[PDB]
């Protein structure tokens, strides 16, 4: 027991958790409020021989989103904190990996060339001047 | 390369610093051009034609300016931050 | 008559009986490849 | 059974702010990596340089056990986040963005070859003797 | 040779500002992987390749002495153009060089080793498979292997040699004054006929 | 021709004989760790090298439009009539003129040679 | 814009794969910057190629070269590539009509 140790109960339990890798606009929705405890519900359905992965926006969020499965047999994630009381623990051994994909197709570039374009604002171009400086 | 590259090697230009200590910091942000000007003997300027340049034996040159801001520190707590537009 | 030639080749027994038992037969492979001349 | 048709929602939540950060410690495959030895480990910045923007060296059950030491993912997530979902009792999953992404790999321990002794077999190192000697001698 | 021609053919590396070049896999330690298998791994994607795996042994035989990654930067080091004064300052100074000088457009990021291992790994791959006689070498009369350096690139080039002067002449201008104790006026220190 | 690396630091393990026993040993270096060998051959190279080109080929090679296609070669697996087939066109051969044929349905990269 | 469409479809990044997965994926370089690696290399090109058809995310000079034998995709952006217009052949018809 000291400061550098590393509280591995949560790898004594075996706790298994899911990384999910999501775009900036959902996670941006969710950054505007932030605080209300509630963005959204991660609806899972399960077939005879096949399981399929979905998450619902929130209507006031707003004001679909297909999940897809990885391998992670390839890879071995582990999820630790850091505690602001110098208290590192392990959280839990990652056993799923997930992707969010956009149902549109067309009309979501749209809002993708919206942040490109939003990017592009810091992005400075040399300026015609119609009066030498004097 | 006026749109874009001039601008761009002017903003990936790292800062002068200038230590003495008062500290000295020259950061160049926007770059601005002209049309193509000549001066006259007086010194007025005027818009130069591409034949006046030809006839003359002128260069069709265009002015360049660069926004300078320039801040200086020195130890007390004191901090002066003055920009020279169009430099 | 056997459709593959073969050749076994070992180093000599009075060695057998000091740069490398190993290594010493690529050396010997590679340089019977090339420097040898039938 | 009810597994074969089992259906299950819950709950998104996203606290504003935690007490401690979350990222992401990964293991190579290869790495073997075994949690069951590890009855004591210490994470803490490197010493080599000489805080916040360095390496991190984690070290489990003390000398005796292996070395591994953690580098952060250059390559930013501009365009994407990552987020963690952990089991709760009251049934609503939790979701935490990745602070950071740290890649671990082990580090062999052993008496290996100084700077110093490294200059004296630059002088064989087109032509060496046994391989296997060169470690033996030291 | 009797020795060299046992190993093999061994791949180098002739990375900038360094006046000679250092075996491929130093070049792999300095970046942070030891183990061998972590190194091959970025060369050799199919183990299952007994080919491609022999093809490395001659290098991994060169670089074994150097087991550790801050005895491969001391080596890539002490090899650099301004030799270190002391054993620290050589790695510094071999850090710098691969932080920025080594496969720039992947990055010069404190933190972009992986990704240039990789596409280090990438050019020995690729190698070897030239050696191998796997893929056809590359046709330097092939016109998709140019670019057309145009009017904007040309002068784009001029400008930041010519910007670098106009900014090192201000910093020597300023320099002056400022020793000397007294402000400097920003215009005068601006040298225009350097960019004209 | 199997290459075998260290179970502690993932290094190279080399061939190495222990005379007490007379059995070949994969030794680590620089680990003072051993193995057990099995295969018995620590070095092989083929001059001729008669490597199989089909082993080389990759099947997604069927959706290069650059490729001529056939009608007449039916694929073997699945009796799709469509083929697709090329020279290896590769060095160390010395003679790159016979045909590779691989089977256009998708999901079906049969790979095969007249 | 092409780095950040490709990192939002599924191409996994250098940084976050096991060495094991580049075997079978197909490399995606972006101005000879190996990017990442991608399991269906055949519907990325087809939507990369849509893309710049539609002048949406990739400009009209962005060329995508896939190596199929190789498996790379190399997707050029930089300038000084010189280049031809020519007309789109679908189903063995002219797309101009
Ligand atoms: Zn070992
Ligand atoms: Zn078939």
């Amino acid at each position: 027991a000291e400061r550098g140790e590393l509280d591995l109960t949560g790898a004594k339990q075996n706790t298994g958790v899911w990384l999910v890798k999501v775009p900036k606009y959902l996670s941006q929705q969710w950054a505007k409020a932030s605080g209300r405890g509630e963005v959204g519900k991660l609806r899972i359905a399960k077939t005879q021989g096949r399981t399929e992965v979905s998450f619902t926006l929130n209507e006031d969020l707003a004001n679909e989103h297909p999940f897809v499965l990885q391998s992670v047999g390839g890879q071995t994630l582990t999820v630790f904190t850091e505690s602001s009381s110098d208290k590192l623990s392990l959280e839990g051994i990652v056993v799923q990996r997930a992707e969010c994909r956009p149902a549109a197709s067309e009309n979501y570039m749209r809002l993708k060339r919206l942040q490109i374009e939003e990017s592009s604002k810091p992005v400075r171009l040399s300026q015609q001047l119609d009066k030498v400086v004097t | 390369f006026i749109q874009m590259s001039v601008q761009r090697i002017v903003e990936d230009a790292p800062p002068i610093d200038l230590q003495a200590p008062p500290r000295y910091l020259l950061k160049f942000e926007q770059i601005y051009l002209s049309k193509p000007t000549h001066w006259e003997r007086d010194g007025a300027p005027s818009p130069m034609m591409p034949n006046e340049a030809r006839l003359r034996n002128l260069t069709y040159s265009a002015p360049l300016y660069v926004d300078i801001t320039k801040t200086v520190i020195k130890e007390g707590e004191e901090q002066l931050q003055t920009q020279h537009q169009k430099t | 008559n056997a459709e593959k030639l073969v050749l076994r080749i070992r180093i000599m027994n009075s060695d057998e009986n000091k740069m490398d038992d190993d290594v010493f037969l690529r050396c010997i492979e590679s340089n019977m490849l090339t420097d040898m001349t039938l | 059974g009810p597994s074969s048709q089992n259906v299950t929602e819950y709950v998104v939540r996203v606290p504003k702010n935690t007490t401690k950060k979350y990222n992401i410690m990964a293991f190579n495959a290869a790495d073997k990596v075994n949690f069951a030895t590890w009855n004591q480990a210490r994470l803490e910045r490197d010493l080599s340089n000489k805080p916040e923007d360095q390496p991190w060296l984690l070290r489990v059950n003390g000398k005796s056990g292996r070395k591994f030491k953690g580098i952060k993912k250059g390559g930013v997530t501009e365009n994407t986040s990552y987020y963690i979902f952990t089991q709760c009792p009251d049934g609503a999953f939790e979701a935490f963005p990745v602070h950071n992404w740290y890649n671990f790999t082990p580090l062999a321990r052993h008496r290996t070859l100084t700077a110093e002794e490294a200059e004296e077999e630059w002088e064989r190192r087109n032509k060496v003797l046994n391989h296997f000697s060169i470690m033996q001698q030291r | 040779g009797a020795k060299k021609s046992a190993i093999g053919q061994r791949i180098v590396a002739t990375l900038p500002y360094i006046k000679q070049e250092v075996p491929i896999i130093i070049v792999f330690r300095a970046l942070g992987f030891v183990s061998d298998r972590d190194i091959l791994e970025h060369i050799i994607y199919d183990f299952e390749d007994p080919e491609m795996m022999e093809m490395v042994k001659p290098s991994l035989d060169e670089a074994f002495v150097i087991q550790e990654q801050n005895v491969a930067l001391n080596f890539i080091g002490s090899r650099g153009a301004k030799p270190g004064v002391t054993k620290e300052k050589r790695i510094k100074y071999a850090k710098e060089v691969l932080q920025k000088e080594m496969l720039p457009h992947v990055g010069v990021s404190d933190f972009c080793e992986t990704k240039k291992a990789y596409f280090l790994g990438y050019m020995v791959h690729r190698l070897l498979l030239a050696a191998l006689g796997r893929r056809e070498l590359d046709d330097r009369d092939h016109y998709g292997n140019k670019r057309l350096d145009l009017a904007g690139p040309l002068l784009a080039f001029l400008f930041r040699g010519m910007f670098k002067n106009l900014l090192k002449e201000v910093r020597i201008y300023a320099q002056k004054f400022i020793d000397r104790g007294k402000d400097f006026n920003l215009e005068l220190a601006i040298k225009t006929r350097i960019i004209s | 021709v199997g290459i075998r690396f260290c179970q502690e630091c993932n290094n190279m393990l080399y061939p190495k004989e222990d005379k007490e026993n007379r059995i070949l040993l994969y030794a680590c270096r620089n680990c003072d760790y051993q193995q057990e060998a099995d295969n018995s051959c620590i070095y092989v190279n083929k001059i001729t090298h008669e490597v199989d080109e089909l082993t080389q080929i990759i099947a997604d090679v069927s959706q290069d439009p650059t490729l001529p296609r056939t009608e007449d070669h039916p694929c073997q697996k699945c009796g799709h009539k469509e083929a697709v087939f090329f020279q290896s066109h590769s060095a160390r051969a010395e003679d790159a003129m016979r045909l590779y044929y691989v089977c256009t349905a998708p999901h079906c990269g049969h790979r095969w040679t007249e | 814009p092409i780095l950040e469409f490709l990192e939002e479809w599924s191409m996994e990044n250098l940084e976050e794969i096991s060495p094991a997965a580049i075997a079978d994926a197909t490399k995606i370089f972006v101005n000879g910057c190996w990017v990442g690696i991608h399991k269906d290399p055949e519907q990325l090109m087809n939507t990369l190629r849509k893309l710049r058809r539609q002048m949406d995310i990739i400009v009209s000079e962005v060329s995508m070269i896939r190596d199929i034998r190789e498996r790379e995709i190399r997707i050029y952006t930089d300038a000084g590539r010189i280049c031809r217009p020519l007309l789109i052949v679908e189903k063995q018809k002219l797309l101009l009509k």
